[PDB]
């Protein structure tokens, strides 16, 4: 069942990427009104959204193209089924980047109007910091398993192990969305 | 606007909760 995991992976990537962008909007909603110009890292911050998200859409339409052509061969294959593990952990990492550049966008939108120590914020940053750290420790482990399992073409267990790590970094980086996205309302609701 | 943002997100958020749910019951399979 590893190649249909692999499209659940996809589509729950996918799906993410549709909701970080939505959190894109918001964020870019609060800016126009408590912002003025483009100073604080601002200008920047627009850019590499810009940039990641790019990265992103070309990680997906490759991925969707592995996914067609590991469909295709399931009657012959672990260097196909191993190339998707590549490209699922690569568009992990693109979102991650660009997941990460909300966090900054919603704190420094906060700091401007909100206290940091009270309605939720002083957990909200903690949370935050705490699966900021366990998504980094999944990556680099799943980056870990990646190198493993490509040392092994050379002619199972690796596979499902790093099936795994996608999961659970999937679920890590859906806890940080949802904390993103209260962020968001709590600032939408005070301030427009 | 801000009504049918929130509509997107929880239904998205729907999508991604109940693929995780199907994820980890293959990964159930896979062990």
């Amino acid at each position: 069942g590893i190649v249909q995991q692999q499209n659940n992976l996809l589509r729950a990537i996918e799906a993410q990427q549709h909701l970080l962008q939505l959190t894109v909007w918001g964020i870019k909603q609060l800016q126009a009104r408590i912002l003025s110009g483009g100073s604080g890292g601002w200008m920047e911050w627009d850019r590499e959204i810009n940039n990641y998200t790019s990265l992103i859409h070309s990680l997906i339409e490759e991925s969707q193209n592995q996914q067609e052509k590991n469909e295709q061969e399931l009657l012959g294959g672990g260097s196909g089924i191993v190339q998707q593990q590549n490209n699922l952990l690569r568009a992990i990492e693109a979102q991650q980047h660009l997941l990460q550049l909300t966090v900054w966008g919603i704190k420094q939108l906060q700091a401007r109007i909100l206290s940091g120590g009270s309605g939720g914020w002083m957990e909200w940053d903690r949370e935050i910091n705490n699966y900021t750290s366990l998504i980094h420790s999944l990556i680099e482990e799943s980056q870990n398993q990646q190198e493993k399992n490509e040392q092994e073409l050379l002619g199972g267990s690796g596979i499902v192990q790093q099936q795994n790590n996608l999961l659970r970094a999937i679920e890590a980086q859906q806890h940080l969305l949802q904390l993103t996205v209260w962020g968001i309302k709590q600032l939408q609701a005070r301030i427009l | 606007t801000w009504e049918e943002w929130d509509r997107a997100i929880a239904e998205y958020a729907r999508r991604i909760e109940e693929l995780i749910r199907a994820a980890q019951e293959q990964q159930r399979k896979n062990e």
